[PDB]
RNA sequence: CUCUAACCUGGGUAGGUCAGCAUCAGUUUUCGGGGGCGGAAAAAGAAUAAGGGAAGGUGGCUGUUUAUAGCCCUUGUUGUAAUACGUCCACUGGGGACUGAGGACUGCGGCUUCGUGCCAAGGAUGCUGACAUAAUGGU
RNA sequence: CUGCCGAAGUUUCCGGAUAGCAGAAACUCAGAUCAGUUUUAUGAGUAUGUAAAAUGAGAGUUUCUAGUGGGCCAUUUUUGGUAAGCAGAACUGGCGAUGCGGGAUGAACCGAACGUGAGGUUAAGGUGCCGGAAUGUACGCUC
RNA sequence: UUGAGAAGCUCAGACGAGUAGGCAGGCGUGGAGGUUUGUGACGAAGCCUUGGGCGUGAGCCUGGGUCGAACAGCCUCUAGU
RNA sequence: GGGAACUGAUGAAG
């Protein structure tokens, strides 16, 4: 199945920005006098469960397969059925070394490792 | 079951699923012939030309 | 049966009538516009809608 | 140059739209010689494109090019609406398109 | 079900039969002819719900 | 367009009244809906007999005989003005009483604005003599040696060439 | 339960003809 | 049915209220429009039909820096270029570069002499109007509310035509040879069964 | 002996994206084609026999009655008429547009060809073409 | 942060009540138990109320518990009224809680009540340009 | 036919504004017990980013730069959240 | 007989 999304901007709270003191995550508004409130046309959207994704292909990169956080060699072995639908994102504070071994081994099970060029150049 | 709305007047197989008549027909029936004769009183004709 | 065969089928939604209505919609069907008994030409409403 | 356009010179009128809101998703074209929304059935299908040039060359021209279909009739004056692969920038009021004449029935 | 069908579909016409029959001959008559009236009718809404 | 109607219709017969009266009506109706709305308009200004009350029997076109040859209307209308008096006769040369009465109506809505309920017919005469036209202008489309050049001629793709002819 | 409405029937003329009226 | 790059509308007979409106249209179709002869064009009515409707005009100035107030052009080019500046969005960056296009000038100056002079079908005065009708000039209007340009034009444009007419004596000449050697190329008769 | 397996030797064979085109299914829009059935068994009209009448009076002589033009009205007849209008076909040719959800078989059906199988029948498959110093996609 | 249900804005007595509207459980009945509804019948002086037909729809009981007795208008009677407005009583709705197409922008006007999108079709209103759509067809008007 | 986290799986319909209010599921922050044979001087936390990814959203995961000693996911408890 | 930015002085630039 073919992924797709409802919509592609996030969603941007209501003059975040215009003033550095708010910030862009959504927040919904709770005055009755708002414009955006009773939903005037022209001004911004807001999350609703209309622009729920599909419960199939949710979660999954545009490729297909889902992520996974492995952060350990023994975190990348339970991957070994789910190649064609999970891909082997290593996390962020794996050493240089303990990631270049993860990368060894999820090539031997076919796993697709989403970022595994991180600090390995190759020669 | 039942996955698609199919449309038995735009479907020629549906339409023989729905209703096993459709091997017999015969829509248009000549029930007449050259010798249709007219039928159109005097009476009627003189209160419809009146005024 | 024909109370008890009415209440099986839901009721009918239509779609608007290809063509549109006539010109102005809610006056009485008998000065034009399209309200009230039609008689014999309901018939040709629902050869639009459907 | 006139033993060439196997084409139509067309223009691109407007998006469509209605007083307030417009609908950049599907165009409104005016083929030339087209002067019926009888005589549009005849450019029904066509694949039209709006040919342009930029400054930057990339692959060894400079031409781009943006394709599409024409999907309806449009009024009674022989305009027609067409959907581009990319929707047509809206500075592009007014300009010209070409209407190919493929995929041919006649 | 078509031992059904036959059965009604004959009879449509042999009511819409008749009605050109006694039509045909009260106009060839002199004489006047109400017809069956309409018992079923549809009734299809025309304003929303506000 | 338009489509003249023969009407007919009594009330429910009841004891006391074992065979009601048959009352014909030839107006003008865009379909028939309106025909046997119509009718029971006039019967009940009329004939006093309620919708609640009578029935209606038959109704039929009345296609001209002689489409295809000139004539001259005399028309009789009785119109309900915002006094509601006019009682009014007025003449129209045409081929037919379905196309008399929509130019009837047409005039009738330009100089004195009348709507549909506005305007009761009463009698449509089939007017023959030359002698009985009492009106100057339709008297001079029936002179023998009559003649006159076009009116109104005029005769999309915007930009012509040249300068029409216009003659 | 409803009083029916009411079927077809023929009404002869030849005692009652229908007159002509006039609005 | 012209798609042409530049188009040359000669104005003589038109309406104004009905051509700039067919112009408004070419102008955002993307066409490029001259008007020439704008000085004898058309307005239903009579001569002071519009004359107290542009006299009314007058009498309306801003009453801050009187010379800041509405421009009231009095030349009959600029009067009919008026009428193609309310019917285009002027206010956006589309209308202020589709009037750029358009060139309207009164007289026929000579880089558009020696070129067709197109006519519109549907704002000419000869149709358009009933006739026996009230009809007022715009250059002999606007000459009366301060375009002193009257008799310079009407001298000028005397001599064009008179020239123009000397031109088209050396065309009617020039095609009553080829009428001759029209037929007598006599492939024309016998071969005219395919229409021509 | 079996198995897998390095090398040499040979044959056939994507997923990724974007374009087509075909037979389909759903929704839809726009051209038609054919024939039934209805009304005054449409009215006309045409052609052809009667009679009547006249004119906005033709030839003839302002006045008259088809003559060196014709017109209207009534009936007969060609008629056992056409068309139009209103419908109906489980009648038929095309043209464009958007969609492809679901995921062995279960079922209703139709053709068969008597074993079956096939099928427009409980939601799309097939035949090709461009591409990785890249076509699309983003920010 | 998201989703679901969602009012009253008037009483009735005495700020407290009861009822109502919205709610939670328990427990009733698949029936004629109902119904901002229409018929027919009885009466009553076209209207009035009463009972058993049509039409739809599953109804009912209490227990325990929040918010709410502001108003702005539009509807028709209406008596007191007059230079001229008007003043007041009652009914019905909207809005209060409601975005959207028109009405050039406007809450009281015309349509329409809303998840996210694609494709079609319309209402109101429109089709000379601004502005998407006939400088269309028809007939009469007007200097 | 394997689709038994029966707190899962699956089929079909209708519905979707929302004020006072009522109900439900989740996101994030500091500490506590248990757990990840948990991550870390081959660079933890933080910070910046015209990089990429997920979720309707609160949020989270990540590439590059900076930097220099600690830190996080899961199930519960707790609040100066 | 009645009603109730404005003007100076420089200034770049197709």
């Amino acid at each position: 199945v073919n992924i797709i999304k409802k919509r592609t901007k996030p969603f941007k709270r209501h003059q975040s920005d215009r003033f550095k003191r708010v910030g862009e995550s959504w927040r919904k508004p709770r005055g009755i006098d708002s414009c955006v409130r009773r939903r005037f046309r022209g001004t911004i959207s807001m999350p609703k469960i209309g622009y729920g994704n599909n419960k199939k292909t949710r979660y999954c990169m545009p490729n297909g397969l889902k992520a996974f956080l492995v952060r350990n060699v023994s975190d990348v072995e339970l991957l070994l059925m789910h190649n064609k639908t999970y891909a082997a994102e290593i996390a962020g504070n794996v050493s240089a070394r303990k990631r270049v071994e993860i990368v060894e081994k999820a090539r031997a099970l076919g796993v697709k490792v989403t970022n595994a060029g991180a600090k390995v150049r190759s020669q | 079951a039942h996955v698609q709305k199919k449309n038995p007047l735009k479907n020629k197989a549906v339409l023989s699923r729905l209703n096993p008549y459709a091997k017999a027909y015969k829509a248009n029936v000549k029930i007449n012939s050259e010798k249709t004769p007219k039928a159109a009183g005097e009476k009627f004709l003189s209160v419809l030309h009146e005024n | 049966n024909f109370k008890q065969a009415a209440n099986f089928l839901w009721p009918f939604k239509l779609s608007s009538p290809l063509g549109g209505w006539r010109e102005r919609k809610f006056k009485h069907f008998i000065e034009g516009g399209d309200a009230g008994k039609r008689d014999e030409h309901i018939n040709g409403l629902v050869q639009k809608m459907l | 140059a006139q033993g060439h356009r196997l084409y139509v010179k067309a223009k691109h009128l407007s998006f469509q739209r209605s007083k307030h809101v417009i609908h950049p998703g599907t165009s409104i074209v005016k083929i030339e010689g087209c002067d019926s929304k009888e005589e549009a059935q005849f450019y029904l299908g066509k694949r039209v494109c709006y040919v342009y040039k930029s400054s930057k060359a990339v692959r060894g021209s400079k031409i781009r090019v943006i394709w599409g279909t024409i999907a309806r009739p449009h009024g009674n004056s022989g305009a027609v609406r067409a959907r581009f692969v990319h929707n047509l920038p809206a500075k592009t009021f007014g300009s010209s398109l070409r209407v190919m004449l493929y995929p041919s029935n006649i | 079900i078509a031992k059904r069908a036959e059965a009604y579909e004959a009879e449509y016409r042999a009511a819409e039969r008749e009605q050109i029959e006694l039509a045909r001959k009260a106009r060839a008559e002199g004489n006047y002819f109400v017809p069956h009236e309409p018992k079923l009718i549809f009734v299809v809404r025309i304003r929303g719900i506000n | 367009a338009l489509k003249e109607y023969q009407v007919v219709g009594r009330k429910v017969p009841t004891e006391h009244e074992p065979v009601p009266k048959l009352f014909r009506m030839r107006l003008f109706a865009p379909n028939e809906s309106v025909a046997k709305s119509r009718y029971w308009y006039f019967l009940k200004m009329i004939n006093k007999v309620k919708k609640a009350t009578g029935e209606i029997v038959a109704i039929n076109e009345i296609s001209e005989p002689k489409p295809l040859k000139a004539k001259v209307f005399g028309i009789w209308i009785r119109y309900d003005s915002r006094s509601g008096t006019h009682n009014m006769y007025k003449e129209f040369r045409d081929t037919t009483r379905v196309g008399a009465v929509e130019a009837m109506y047409a005039d009738m809505a330009a100089r004195h604005r009348a709507r549909f309920r506005s305007i009761r017919i009463l009698k449509v005469v089939e007017v023959e003599k030359k002698e009985d036209v009492r009106r100057n202008y339709v008297k001079q489309l029936l002179n023998p040696h009559l003649k006159f050049p076009l009116p109104h001629r005029r005769t999309k793709k915007v930009f012509a060439p040249h300068r029409p002819s216009t003659f | 339960q409803p009083a029916p409405p009411a079927k077809a029937h023929f009404v002869s003329t030849e005692n009652n003809e229908p007159v002509t009226l006039h609005p | 049915s012209e798609f042409q790059k530049v188009v040359v509308i000669d104005a003589k007979g038109h309406l104004l209220g009905r051509l700039a409106s067919v112009v408004a249209k070419q102008l955002l179709g993307g066409q490029k429009v001259v008007v020439v002869r704008c000085e004898e064009l058309n307005i239903s009515g009579h001569f002071f039909r519009n004359k107290l409707k542009y006299l009314a005009y007058l009498r309306k100035a801003c009453r801050y820096n009187p010379s800041r107030g509405a421009f009231h052009f009095r030349a009959p080019s600029r009067i009919f270029q008026k009428a193609v500046r309310g019917m285009l969005p002027h206010k956006t960056a589309r209308g202020q570069a589709a009037l750029e296009h358009l060139q309207a000038v009164e007289g026929i100056p000579p880089p558009f002499d020696k070129q067709k002079r197109v006519v519109v079908p549907a704002a000419l005065r000869v149709l358009r109007l009933k006739p026996g009708r009230k009809y007022c000039t715009v250059g002999r209007l606007s000459s009366e509310v301060g375009w002193k340009y009257n008799d310079i034009v009407a001298k000028l444009e005397e001599r064009r035509k008179v020239k123009s007419a000397a031109f088209y004596q050396a065309k009617l000449a020039k095609q009553k040879k080829i009428a001759s050697a029209k037929e007598a190329s006599p492939v024309n008769q016998k071969l005219s069964q395919f229409g021509y």
